[PDB]
RNA sequence: AUUGUACACGGCCGAAU
DNA sequence: ATTCGGCCGTGTACAAT
C-alpha cells in the first residue's frame, strides 16, 4: 500500500546557445545537435582530426570516413576541419603506437582508432597511452563490420565530441532545488576487490556541472579520501562561487553501502562541523548521505500505454529509508515506444541523514529529483546509464584505470594531470 | 492507471501477536528452523515455544524482524508436487524443471528458480516477494554451464536455440528471436502463475496454518497508489 | 570497444547487532 | 556470529535516429 510521485515534466537538455531538446528523443537530440551545437563546442589549435587504422582501401573505412566528415561537419559543428587517415599495418601494439606517434607529431587533436579484433590487453594498453596525451576514441573492427554504422557512428562521434574537452549537452536543472555539492561514488570489482572514485559536483554556472573527478582509492583509504574530498568540494565552491551550503552537501554511493554511524557518516558529520567551525558552510547544513543500487529481486508493472514500464520518474516508498526510482522509459519513437525487455529499476536508499523530521518528505524528494537529473548528465552515447552521473563517471573511472595498471600499461590519474579535468578522457 | 505492481504479495492476515520464545543467544546455534538471531537472542518462535508460552504485540521492536523468518519458515511447508524448495535462509530458493517442447530439449534442461523475498513497511503490513532465475543446465549431466560456455560444443547454433528459448520462458523476447511488446507484463504473469500452482493452491489466496493463527497470502502484487502528497 | 537495455554463468562485496 | 540486501566482472544476444 505504499505511495508513487513523479517528478514533474521537465529536464529538457539544453546544448547551448539556448534549446528545447526534449530527453529519451535520440531522434530529436540528434536533430537538434544538427540544428544547433553542442553546449561548449570543442575547436583546439589543429583543427584536423585523424582516423588510425589498419584497412586499405575497404568500402567500410571508406564510408565510416565520409560518415565522420558529413556529420561532424554538421552535428558537431568542429568546423575547418578534415579526416586524415594513418595506417599500422600490424596489429601488434607497439606498431599502432609507432602509427599514431606520427598523427601525434602531425598534431591533429583527434584520432578515432580502429582496432582489428576484440583485443583487451592492447586495447586498454594503448587507450591509457592515447587518453593521457590526446582526445581518441579507440573501437575495433569485428564489431564495426556487423552493425548499421549509422546508429554507430552517431554515438561514436558524441563520445568523440565529448573526449575532445567540449560538452555534448548540459541538463535544465535549476540552481535550486538540488545539492550544492555532490560527492558520488562507485566502484568496480576486480579479483573480488572494491576499487571506489569520487564525480564531485560544484554548480560551476549554477546548473549541475561534473567539473572534476578523482582517481581509485582502495576501501581502506575510502574514508580518509572521503573527508579530503569532503573538504577539497568546499574548498573549490568558494573559489569559484561567493555563495554557501544552503541546501546539502549530499553523497551518492554505489557498489557499497554505507553505515547508520562509525563510518561514511561519521566522517561526514565530523568534517561537516569542521567546515562550519570555519564559517565555510552555513550552520543549516545538510549532510544526507545516500545509497545506490542497480540490481535487487524488485521489479515494477508501470503503466499498461507506457509498455507497461514505470515512467520517467517514480518515488514508490515512504518514511522507509529504501526508495525506488525509474529513468529509462520506453524511447519515444516516430511509430510510438521503443519495444523494450524488462528493466530493473533503480533504488534509492537514505542510510543516514540529519534533516531532524521537520520537512524530511520535502528534502526526500530534494535529492531524489537530483539524481534522476543527474543521471541523463552522462555523456557516452545517446542513452543514459540508469546511474546519476556521479555513480556512471566513477565506476567508468575506476574500470578504466584497474584495466590500465592491470595490464601494466601507461599509468592514468585525474590528480596528477591537471588537464583531464572538465575533459572526458574515461568513457 | 497509475499503479506500479511492486513485486510484493500482502500478508492480507497473520496473527496479531506471535508466540516467541526470546531466548539468550548460546553459540551453538544452528540457522536451523524457527529460530532467529536479533540482537543478541535467539527467538524460538512458533515450533519450540515449549519454555517461556510468551507473546509479542504488533507494535514490539522483535516482531518485524522475527516474523520475517516466521512467515518464510511457515512457507517453506505447503508446496505443490513439481517444485522443490532448494535452500532456505535469507531467502527460500522454489526451483522447477520445465518441460515446454522447446526447441533441443534433449540436449539441455531449463529450470524454473523463484527467489522468495519478503519486505515489511510501516510495521503494520507486510507482503512476500518473488524473483525468477533461470538455470542453464545440460540435461544428460545436470551442471551450470553459459551461452558463450557452450559455443560450438553442444552445438553452434544451439545458442541460438537455448537462448531464444531462455528469454521467451523469461518472458523478455519472442519464442523465435525477436522482442514483442507486452514483455513487462508476461515478466509478472509468470511470477504469480508459477508462486500459485508452486505453493499448491490454484485459489487466489492459500490459508496456511501455523502455531499461532492463519496466514493468508493474496499472491497478488502489490498495488502502490498514486498519491502525490 | 557506438551505446544502452537485458541474460546466463562464474566469483561474490558488503547493510544491522 | 547470523539475517538480510545486493553487485560487480565476462560473453550471448537484442535495437535505437
Amino acid at each position: 500500500m505504499m505511495e508513487y510521485k513523479i517528478v514533474e515534466n521537465g529536464l529538457t537538455y539544453r546544448i547551448g546557445n539556448g534549446a528545447s531538446v526534449p530527453i529519451s528523443n535520440t531522434g530529436e537530440l540528434i536533430k537538434g545537435l544538427r540544428n544547433y551545437g553542442p553546449y561548449e563546442v570543442p575547436s583546439l589549435k589543429y583543427n584536423q582530426i585523424a582516423l588510425i587504422h589498419n584497412n586499405q582501401f575497404s568500402s567500410l573505412i571508406n564510408q565510416l570516413k565520409s560518415q565522420i566528415s558529413s556529420k561532424i561537419d554538421e552535428v558537431w559543428h568542429i568546423h575547418n576541419i578534415n579526416i586524415s587517415e594513418f595506417i599500422y599495418d600490424s596489429p601488434h601494439f607497439d606498431s599502432i603506437k609507432s602509427q599514431v606517434d606520427n598523427a601525434i607529431d602531425t598534431g591533429v587533436d583527434g584520432i578515432m582508432l580502429v582496432l582489428p579484433e576484440y583485443n583487451t590487453p592492447l586495447y586498454y594498453k594503448l587507450k591509457s597511452y592515447l587518453i593521457n596525451s590526446i582526445p581518441s576514441q579507440f573501437m575495433r573492427y569485428d564489431i564495426l563490420s556487423n552493425r548499421n554504422l549509422t546508429f554507430y557512428v552517431d554515438n561514436l562521434l558524441v563520445q568523440f565530441v565529448s573526449k575532445l574537452g567540449g560538452k555534448p549537452w548540459i541538463l535544465n536543472v535549476d540552481p535550486e532545488k538540488g545539492s550544492d555539492i555532490i560527492i558520488g561514488t562507485g566502484a568496480t570489482r576486480i579479483d573480488n576487490v572494491n576499487l571506489f572514485c569520487f564525480a564531485m559536483v560544484f554548480k560551476k554556472d549554477g546548473t549541475m556541472l561534473w567539473n572534476e573527478i578523482s582517481p581509485i582509492v582502495t576501501s581502506s583509504e575510502y574514508l580518509t579520501y572521503l573527508k579530503s574530498t569532503i573538504k577539497k568540494v568546499v574548498y573549490g565552491f568558494k573559489k569559484s562561487n561567493p555563495d554557501w551550503d544552503v541546501e546539502k552537501l549530499t553523497l551518492h554511493v554505489s557498489g557499497k553501502r554505507p553505515k547508520m554511524k562509525d563510518g561514511e557518516t561519521k566522517i561526514l558529520k565530523e568534517t561537516v562541523e569542521e567546515l562550519k567551525k570555519q564559517e565555510m558552510v552555513s550552520r543549516d547544513v545538510k549532510y544526507a548521505i545516500l545509497h545506490l543500487n542497480e540490481t535487487h529481486p524488485f521489479w515494477v508493472m508501470g503503466d499498461p500505454n507506457n509498455r507497461f514500464h514505470p515512467y520517467e520518474g517514480t518515488k514508490v516508498k515512504l518514511s522507509s529509508k529504501r526508495y525506488l526510482l525509474t529513468l529509462l522509459q520506453p524511447y519515444l519513437k516516430r511509430n510510438g515506444l521503443e519495444m523494450v525487455t524488462p528493466i530493473k529499476p533503480l533504488s534509492v536508499e537514505i542510510v543516514s541523514d540529519n534533516w531532524t523530521s521537520e520537512e524530511y518528505y520535502h528534502n526526500v524528494h530534494e535529492i531524489l529529483d537530483e539524481i534522476y537529473y543527474l543521471s541523463k548528465m552522462n555523456w557516452r552515447g545517446f542513452r543514459s546509464r540508469n546511474l546519476p552521473v556521479t555513480v556512471n563517471y566513477p565506476k567508468l573511472v575506476a574500470g578504466i584505470i584497474a584495466n590500465v595498471n592491470r595490464y601494466g600499461g601507461y599509468p592514468i590519474n585525474p590528480e596528477g594531470n591537471r588537464s583531464l579535468q572538465t575533459n572526458p578522457w574515461f568513457l | 492507471s497509475g499503479i506500479l505492481y511492486i513485486n510484493i504479495y500482502p500478508i492480507v492476515n497473520y496473527p496479531e501477536t506471535i508466540k516467541v520464545s526470546a531466548i539468550p543467544y548460546y553459540e551453538e546455534f544452528l540457522p536451523g528452523k524457527w529460530k532467529k538471531r536479533i540482537g543478541d537472542l535467539i527467538y524460538l518462535y512458533g515450533y519450540g515455544i515449549e519454555n517461556e508460552f510468551d507473546e509479542i504485540d504488533n507494535s514490539n521492536a522483535l516482531f518485524g524482524k522475527i516474523f520475517r523468518k516466521y512467515l518464510l519458515d511457515i512457507l517453506s511447508e505447503n508446496i505443490a508436487t513439481p517444485w522443490q524448495l532448494k535452500e532456505l535462509g535469507s531467502t527460500l530458493r522454489l526451483v522447477k524443471e520445465i518441460t515446454e517442447n522447446y526447441e533441443f530439449s534433449n540436449i539441455i534442461k531449463l529450470q524454473y528458480e523463484l527467489i522468495i523475498n519478503v519486505h515489511h513497511w510501516q510495521n503494520t503490513n507486510f507482503g512476500i516477494i518473488v524473483d525468477l532465475k533461470i538455470n542453464i543446465l545440460d540435461r544428460e549431466n545436470n551442471q551450470r554451464i553459459s551461452y558463450t560456455k557452450i559455443k560450438d560444443k553442444y552445438g553452434e547454433s544451439v545458442k541460438k536455440k537455448i537462448w531464444v528459448s531462455v528469454q521467451a520462458f523469461h518472458r523478455h523476447l519472442t519464442p523465435e528471436g525477436k522482442k514483442y511488446a507486452t514483455a513487462m507484463r508476461d515478466k509478472f504473469n509468470l511470477l504469480t502463475g508459477l508462486l500459485k500452482e508452486a505453493f499448491g493452491s490454484s485459489e487466489d489466496e492459500k490459508t496456511f496454518s501455523t502455531p499461532d493463527g492463519e496466514i493468508k497470502i493474496v499472491f497478488k502484487p502489490l498495488e502502490i497508489v498514486e498519491v502525490s502528497n
